[PDB]
């Protein structure tokens, strides 16, 4: 399980919140809608390891 | 990524890091000038004139 | 198509009287008929559906019997309220067709 | 709980018309088989055809197959039967029902009708 | 963005009742959840079950499970509260009212009541 | 199912004075409190969700915090209209509970 929170630094040069190019958040919001296709609506998944 | 200070560069269906690892079948540019505003009228699925 | 054969195709009688309307079926159509009533001039009124069960704001008196190809509807008491034509559906399969009806007469 | 229907219409042969009922006072009218049945003046009751409203399935007699267009709108409750070019024949009451799903294919509910002269 | 609730209605024991929730200033009415709040007469509120209009799942309350039966019809937005069996404690003032989505399962829309007394 | 405990029952302080609700819980629950004014004759409206966030067209005065079993309620400035019962909901989990309630009297 990975929670980072810190900013991709994905250029050679840091990223330190800059939120710049190749400077960005890893965690995006699904933005979940019922308008939204089956496809795109939220599932639940419970993986019995 | 050398294109103006602060371009707003939104991918979908791709990551902004991972076209150049990529192989595209057909390709087409759209270009066209707007009102900045009418901006996030470019994206899918989206309501404006 | 299931075809329904109505007898009599008129019938007189006085207000009081017993009368018992016969429906006929090409095919077995189990108990699905219904039984409508029309008076001139108005819309029919579902009288019978199962083949026996009455619609509900339906007078008592009227009853439905039978199974398959036979099929009797029976008036014990006659009113003017009871002088229309009546008519027999089936819809045990699509197709849905009416008997040609009987006039019930004064 | 009933259905409405609109005025007679007289027109001569020819001519295309759309007839219009729309069922009132009772819940989920989108869910209840709409139907047109056909009396030709003093003779017996023929079943035109059906319409479910809410996904616009129609079912139509052999009789009046390729002829009679049924069509619903669940929007605001009301089935239409198009009928183009009008031919002599088709001068008859039409009388617009409502009949439950499942087993019960009954009638259970007529309208008033319309008198349609050509 | 509102929910009117059917008028407060007074009615003997052994009677079917049936209380009516319709909701309008929002779209997307059937993708809310609409539920009913119980209010005894001097007592805290109860939440009794909840509903999804488009797809008519219930969800009840333990307390209230069986006793009451919550519908739906999503064609004309409405809910339904009904209650078979009225009772004296069956004696209360009645809230329907609305679920916003996702996580937040607060009632943020509150209709304006429906006294019902056996 | 999660039960509340309101205290206390009622509470009387006098207009401008600063008031607190206690609501707390059978079992922990993660900031899935809801505070509601109801006036006598009135719907509930719903004040705070989330146990820190206040809805819309509800003053700055009105207040929450809290989390786990213990949650408060406080009005730093009373007004005329704020006296009114008081309601403490968890929505952490199904089966909802409400508080008893807290009658606010000058």
């Amino acid at each position: 399980r990975d929670i980072s929170t810190e900013i991709y630094q994905a250029g050679n040069k840091p990223c330190n919140g800059v939120a710049g190019f190749n400077c960005y958040f890893p965690l995006r919001s699904y933005s979940f809608r019922p308008t939204y296709g089956v496809g795109h609506q939220p599932y639940r998944v419970v993986v019995l390891s | 990524y050398n294109l103006a200070p602060f371009f707003t560069f939104k991918c979908y269906g791709v990551s902004p890091t991972k076209l150049n690892d990529l192989c595209f079948t057909n390709v087409y540019a759209d270009s066209f000038v707007i009102r900045g505003d009418e901006v996030r009228q470019i994206a899918p699925g989206q309501t404006g004139n | 198509d299931i075809q329904m054969t109505q007898s009599p195709s008129t019938l007189s009688a006085s207000v009081g009287d017993r009368v018992t309307i016969t429906c006929r079926a090409s095919q077995s159509i189990s108990s699905w008929l219904a039984w409508y009533q029309q008076k001139p001039g108005k819309a029919p009124k579902l009288l019978i559906y199962k083949a026996s069960s009455l619609e509900s704001g339906v007078p008592s008196r009227f009853s439905g019997s039978g199974s398959g190809t036979e099929f009797t509807l029976t008036i014990t008491s006659l009113q003017p309220d009871d002088f229309a034509t009546y008519y027999c559906q089936q819809y045990d399969s699509f197709s849905w067709t009416f008997g040609q009806g009987t006039k019930l007469e004064i | 709980v009933q259905l409405v229907q609109s005025g007679a219409e007289v027109k001569k042969p020819g001519e295309s018309l759309k007839i219009s009922c729309k069922g009132s006072g009772y819940s989920f009218t989108s869910y209840y088989w709409i139907g047109w049945v056909r009396q030709m003046p003093g003779k017996g009751l023929e079943w035109m055809g059906i319409v479910y409203p809410d996904d616009s399935d129609t079912r139509y007699s052999p009789s009046f197959q390729g002829q009679v267009t049924i069509s619903a709108d669940k929007s605001i409750s009301t089935a239409y039967l198009q009928w183009s070019s009008l031919k002599a024949s088709d001068t008859a009451m039409y009388y617009c029902v409502r009949h439950p799903g499942g087993g019960d294919w009954y009638f259970d509910l007529w309208g008033r009708g319309t008198l349609v002269t050509v």
